[PDB]
């Protein structure tokens, strides 16, 4: 519930991370 | 906890995102600091534009959400602090704060650009100020 938003969070945030430096 | 110079250094930007994202009107010259605001902007918007289903989907599997603000931000970046985690809290938080706004009473929109900033200051304030806030994101 609030534990998956938080790991989606994580996943477009490290995938958004990679693709830009 | 405390509202410093960084506190409102990073809220600046969070409150007038939410307003731009919430009303579709241009916030470029309310900001302070005109060039993040772009990036920042831009940032937020392709998170969103490329993840707002699963946002949606998430939203709607969870009661109760303005309480838990504090929680995801917690659990979004309390192993390691990335721009990029950043980034998505703040884009999540816009949608909730348009989802709350189209529900129709105002008084929770008004409030969550503090509640994140500060959730995100609560755990982040060292790593935001080792960077001058927002010039690490440059």
């Amino acid at each position: 519930p609030e534990i998956w938003i938080a790991q989606e969070l994580r996943r477009i945030g490290d995938e958004f991370n990679a693709y830009y430096a | 906890v405390k509202k410093d110079e960084i506190y409102y250094t990073i809220l600046n930007i969070i409150q007038n995102y939410f307003i731009e994202y919430c009303t579709g009107k241009n916030r470029n010259f309310h900001v302070e600091d005109e060039n993040t605001y772009i990036i920042v902007k831009n940032m937020c918007d392709i998170i969103l534009r490329d993840n707002i289903v699963e946002f949606r989907k998430d939203i709607d599997r969870c009661s109760d959400i303005e309480n838990e603000i504090p929680e995801i931000v917690y659990d979004t970046i309390h192993d390691k602090i990335t721009w990029g985690r950043v980034i998505s809290i703040i884009a999540f938080g816009a949608y909730v704060t348009k989802v709350f706004k189209e529900k129709g009473r105002d008084n929770v929109v008004d409030l969550m650009p503090d509640i994140i900033t500060e959730s995100l200051l609560s755990r982040c304030r060292s790593w935001l100020s080792d960077q001058n806030c927002w010039d690490g994101l440059k």
